[PDB]
RNA sequence: CCUGGUCCACCCGUGACGCUGAGGCGCGAAAGCGUGGGGAGCAAACCGGAUUAGAUACCCGGGUAGUCCACGCCCUAAACGAUGCGCGCUAGGUCUCUGGGUCUCCUGGGGGCCGAAGCUAACGCGUUAAGCGCGCCGCCUGGGGAGUACGGCCGCAAGGC
RNA sequence: UAGCGCCGGCCAACUCCGUGCCAGCAGCCGCGGUAAUACGGAGGGCGCGAGCGUUACCCGGAUUCACUGGGCGUAAAGGGCGUGUAGGCGGCCUGGGGCGUCCCAUGUGAAAGACCACGGCUCAACCGUGGGGGAGCGUGGGAUACGCUCAGGCUAGACG
């Protein structure tokens, strides 16, 4: 049942002797759209191999992530390797609005309305664990009290 | 800073070169930083065959 | 030699927190500790007080960070995540009481001097009015 | 157990080696030499047991790691003592994490073990079985008290803790509890349960290896006479 | 104008149904129920993999592809959806539906959307009063939508009221059947509408 | 002999007298220039010998400015830690310089080394920050064209800005 | 009456023939060398529709002049080093003033446009009535934490 979409699909190299070898990898985001989601990087000799760790690794690495109203608490900045991701919380009207890569991840995220913003290097890979990362930050007004 | 590991080595040449009885103290690298070594390493060397002997 | 001993002082704080100590020292002044008594009474620490060093006022400032944690990096979560000072006194930044702002959406407090006393956020639109915007903190 | 019976020769250890962290754990240094405060161990030794015994009483599996020539084989006697499984050699790598892979040479050396009474050798030719006996003789060495475990446990013992940081790692990883003898040679907040005691001398050693055994065997259920020294 | 083609061959692309053929797509000629692939020499060839864009694309192509209607009187009815307050895909749908020709087949007086546009552009509709030519007319809620006192009885305006005779249609929707009048009651909310659209596939792809 | 900076200790005096700094002013390696000395060694240019397909080079024998002093210019540089200055706050380990002390140590100021946290695109940095903050100044905004041209200012020129 | 653009990737839509670094396409990366989804025609498809495309200019994507929101060890970027003028910045405590600054009141901020609602052209464009704004400045009233100024004291900066 959890969702799983591709993202990254890219062929990398090595050089031997004369000659050249390969090797792909991939990025798959993974959820339910009920607040459980993870991702992670396969990567393998083959295409659909690594497709297949990508999916695996991704299943387990989660994340609680406290949609409130279906959108989501508080607005963070986030900065990962020199690329930067900013994720405002969006009234019930928006929709997603997102590249490719964060939307997909607030997708099977399940997040219904956000107004996200791509800073620093929009490499993928790196717009990745920083948007994780992000959504691995969030704290409800629960969280909060709480500490204090 | 990786080239830690050239006056590692070099200093070790030395610190080697220095203990012998006897030892050349003419015997260095033609660069800088490199020479320091060897022959402040052909120091302690010949620095450590007074103590003790 | 200090040019803003207020954004020092949080610097100070959060300097620590982010090793985690018991308490820190911090030369004292009665705006200083006046700030203080927002911080504290809204729970992002402990407390403070008056002690001495060598006949020099200081406060000691007790740090409340949080739960422990498994798997690796057990290092707990600070209740003092974000604090940076707004108006420096390069650019001194002020709001009147409609221009006031709301910190990571009420979860975070914005620390503001105004002629009613050193207020917050919430409390200057209960006063109906504005000032200094001093800090943010979360 | 056993109060200020752990001054014996229990206390104080290092010179200058030590990790700050491990401060709060100290009570001052005399000889040059930093040494622990000893009823910092007990308040926290207190702490420390209670785990265990619950855990013993709730009846799953505690792994006894120590590669220290001092504590080496100390183990060895308190382990198979305590009836749990244990690590007397070079620590493998993903010895938790890599599991499921580790597991099919376990149960390569059982192979070996139905094999070693059997029809099916002598009919060997005679390097194959001493290959085999080689083998078996190394998956011996290597694991002799791994086998007493076939599913993740629930805590672990480590003798030296920046010794066995490897292993301290991947348990500390899994979310699995970390027990052990830490010191000046090491620091606390890497650890959930600490010995605040010497990782070095048998005696310090000795002490809370069998006497932390023992009052696992009896929280397990019996109460023996005191190990072999 | 409006689209003015061969219909039931989009019907096709979008690989799901479409019923703006009214009667003939219920029977199974539908093509979808024969023809379920897309047109042109490749639909019978292996689909390949929709990039986001692709998709809601289609998904508001489909959408707009239904009502019959220009992509600019489609995109002038966005803008002020989000213009005006409150949820977005709602209100668009809302004010997506007030559309009389629309309207004019929801009460039923026609099988198609496009049939159902011919009627109201040749007057034999008319509202509360006196008759409108006109398929982009926002009904209001609580008006009622009659046929033309002069058309009242006429040959294809009848037998399609010869289907209509008993069926229910709509929580917005009222009818005095064969009584021949009819009232927008309530703005509809999104639920009673019910289509194999997203409406989120819509409102991002307008962010382009 | 004349003279600058800087460290320590005493807690004696002054009471915020502070930090920075556009322009300005002074200093500023070598080479180079003016005047007058000086000239052993070395050595651009230059002359030979070799090597070479050639060898206006590398190697060899020569050799003049210059290298030295005074005075006056010049104002550049891989003028580099390629890291502006001032103050505060954030593990320690190590050896070294130099002060002071109840002298193993403790402690103030310099110099390096490995490194917590943290930083970083990585390399790496890390109480001598490239950390975390504040003040101020200076500079950046694709490569080549080009540090060129024009103008201005400076210089005897070279040439600088 | 139906037309115009595209169908290599960005970017939605594929095959046949012709051509063979030619004729040509082109916003960038690039395409054409005999099997070219990138040229020319066809067949087909995608897009929009009395329009469809192109050129020119403006904002955007440009977070690529960075107040919001960038930087300078090696990517472009610390002045060769001082001294210091103007200027920018200003340690602890108490008080007088209130300039900044903060609130209230009142004036002005024309109309049209814009926004919300309601209406009048059969709707819409278009137009009407009504509503509420808004920094900004003038005036009266107040508040004193922070910056400022005046006044008095302090020793943690600095100097002796
Ligand atoms: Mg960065
Ligand atoms: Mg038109
Ligand atoms: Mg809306
Ligand atoms: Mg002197
Ligand atoms: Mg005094
Ligand atoms: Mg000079
Ligand atoms: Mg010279
Ligand atoms: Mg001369
Ligand atoms: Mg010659
Ligand atoms: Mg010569
Ligand atoms: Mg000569
Ligand atoms: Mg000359
Ligand atoms: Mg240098
Ligand atoms: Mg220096
Ligand atoms: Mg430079
Ligand atoms: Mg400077
Ligand atoms: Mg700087
Ligand atoms: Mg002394
Ligand atoms: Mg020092
Ligand atoms: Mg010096
Ligand atoms: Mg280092
Ligand atoms: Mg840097
Ligand atoms: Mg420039
Ligand atoms: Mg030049
Ligand atoms: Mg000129
Ligand atoms: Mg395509
Ligand atoms: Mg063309
Ligand atoms: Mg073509
Ligand atoms: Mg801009
Ligand atoms: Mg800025
Ligand atoms: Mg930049
Ligand atoms: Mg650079
Ligand atoms: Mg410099
Ligand atoms: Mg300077
Ligand atoms: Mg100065
Ligand atoms: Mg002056
Ligand atoms: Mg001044
Ligand atoms: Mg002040
Ligand atoms: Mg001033
Ligand atoms: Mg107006
Ligand atoms: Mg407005
Ligand atoms: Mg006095
Ligand atoms: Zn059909």
């Amino acid at each position: 049942d959890f969702e799983e979409k591709m993202i990254l699909i890219r062929r990398t190299a090595r050089m031997q002797a004369g000659g050249r070898r390969f090797r792909f990898g991939a990025l798959v985001v993974v959820g339910d759209r009920q607040g459980r989601v993870g991702l992670g990087f396969g990567k393998a000799p083959e295409v659909p191999l690594a497709v297949q760790k990508a999916g695996y690794y991704a299943r387990r690495n989660m994340v609680e992530v406290p949609l409130q109203n279906g959108t989501i608490p508080h607005e963070i900045e986030v900065e990962f390797g020199a690329s930067k991701i900013v994720l405002k919380p969006a009234a019930p009207g928006t929709g997603v609005i997102a590249g490719a890569v964060p939307r997909a991840i607030l997708e099977l995220a399940g997040v219904t309305d956000i107004l996200t913003k791509e800073l620093g290097s929009r490499n993928p890979i790196n717009i990745a664990y920083a948007t994780m990362e992000a959504l691995r930050q969030l704290r409800t007004k629960a969280d909060v009290e709480r500490l204090r | 800073r990786q080239k830690r590991d050239r006056l590692e080595r070099a200093h070790q040449r030395g610190y080697q070169a220095g203990i012998a009885g006897r030892s050349k103290e003419m015997c260095p690298y033609q660069t800088l930083n490199q020479r320091s070594q060897w022959l402040g390493g052909w120091r302690e060397a010949m620095a450590d065959r007074v103590v003790m002997a | 030699m200090l040019t803003d001993p207020i954004a020092d002082m949080l610097t100070r704080i959060r300097n620590a927190t982010r090793v985690y100590k018991e308490s820190t020292d911090v030369p004292a002044s009665r705006f200083k500790e006046e700030i203080l008594r927002i911080l504290a009474r809204e729970g992002f620490i402990k407390g403070y007080e008056r002690v001495d060093v060598d006949g020099k006022p200081y406060l000691r400032v007790y740090l409340k960070y949080g739960p422990r944690r498994q798997g690796p990096d057990p290092r707990p979560e600070q209740v003092i995540h974000h604090i940076r000072r707004i108006s420096k006194p390069g650019r001194r930044v002020y709001v009147g009481v409609k221009e006031i702002p709301r910190v990571r959406r009420g979860l975070g407090i914005a620390i503001l001097s105004t002629s009613k006393g050193v207020l917050t956020d919430r409390e200057a639109r209960k006063l109906g009015v504005g000032g200094e915007l001093i800090c943010e903190v979360w | 157990v056993k109060e200020l019976l752990e001054a014996g020769v229990h206390f104080g250890h290092e010179r200058k080696r030590w990790n700050p962290k491990f401060a709060r754990y100290i009570y001052a240094e005399r000889n040059g030499i930093h040494i622990i405060d000893l009823q910092k161990t007990m308040e926290e030794l207190e702490r420390t047991f209670r785990f265990i015994e619950d855990l013993a009483m709730r009846g799953g599996t505690i792994l006894f790691v120590g590669t220290k020539k001092q504590a080496q084989d100390i183990v060895r006697m308190e382990a198979e003592r305590a009836g749990m499984p244990y690590v007397n050699q070079r620590w493998l790598g993903g010895m938790l994490t890599n599991f499921k892979t580790i597991s099919q040479r376990v149960h390569r050396l059982e192979e070996l073990e139905a094999l070693f009474a059997s029809p099916e050798i002598e009919e060997r030719p005679k390097k194959e079985q001493v290959r085999l006996k080689h083998e078996l003789e190394r998956l011996q060495k290597y694991l002799s008290g791994f086998r007493l475990l076939k599913r993740l446990p629930d805590a672990i013992f480590v003798v030296d803790p920046t010794k066995e940081a490897i292993a301290v790692r991947e348990a500390r990883k899994l979310f699995i509890p970390v027990i052990a003898l830490a010191d000046t040679d090491s620091d606390p907040d890497l650890v959930d349960y600490i010995i605040p005691g010497n990782d070095d001398a048998i005696r310090s050693i000795q002490l809370i290896l069998s006497r932390a055994v023992d009052l696992i065997i009896q929280a397990r259920g019996g109460v023996v006479e005191p190990s072999p020294s | 104008g409006r689209y003015i083609g061969p219909v039931c061959r989009l019907c096709r692309r979008e690989g799901v149904k479409l019923y703006l053929k009214g009667e003939r797509c219920y029977s199974p000629k539908c093509a979808m129920e024969r023809r379920p692939y897309p047109p042109g020499q490749h639909g019978q060839k292996r689909a390949r993999r929709p990039s986001d864009y692709a998709v809601r694309l289609r998904e508001k192509q489909k959408l707009r592809r239904i009502y019959g209607i220009s992509e600019r009187q489609f995109r002038n009815l966005f803008e002020e959806a989000s213009k005006k307050k409150g949820v977005t895909g709602s209100v668009f749908l809302g004010l997506l539906e007030s559309r009389l020709d629309n309207v004019v087949y929801r009460l039923g007086f026609a099988v198609s959307r496009r049939q159902a546009r011919q009627l109201v552009r040749h007057g034999h509709i008319t509202v509360n009063g006196r008759r409108v030519d006109l398929p982009s007319y926002r009904v209001r809620p609580g008006d009622e939508i009659a046929v033309a006192e002069k058309s009242r009885n006429l040959e294809l305006i009848r037998q399609n009221l010869e289907a209509m005779k008993g069926r229910k249609v709509g929580p917005w929707l009222s009818l005095d059947v064969e009584g021949m009048k009819g009232k927008f009651l309530r703005l509809p909310d999104r639920e009673d509408l019910a289509l194999p659209v997203n409406e989120q596939l819509v409102i991002e792809f307008y962010s382009r």
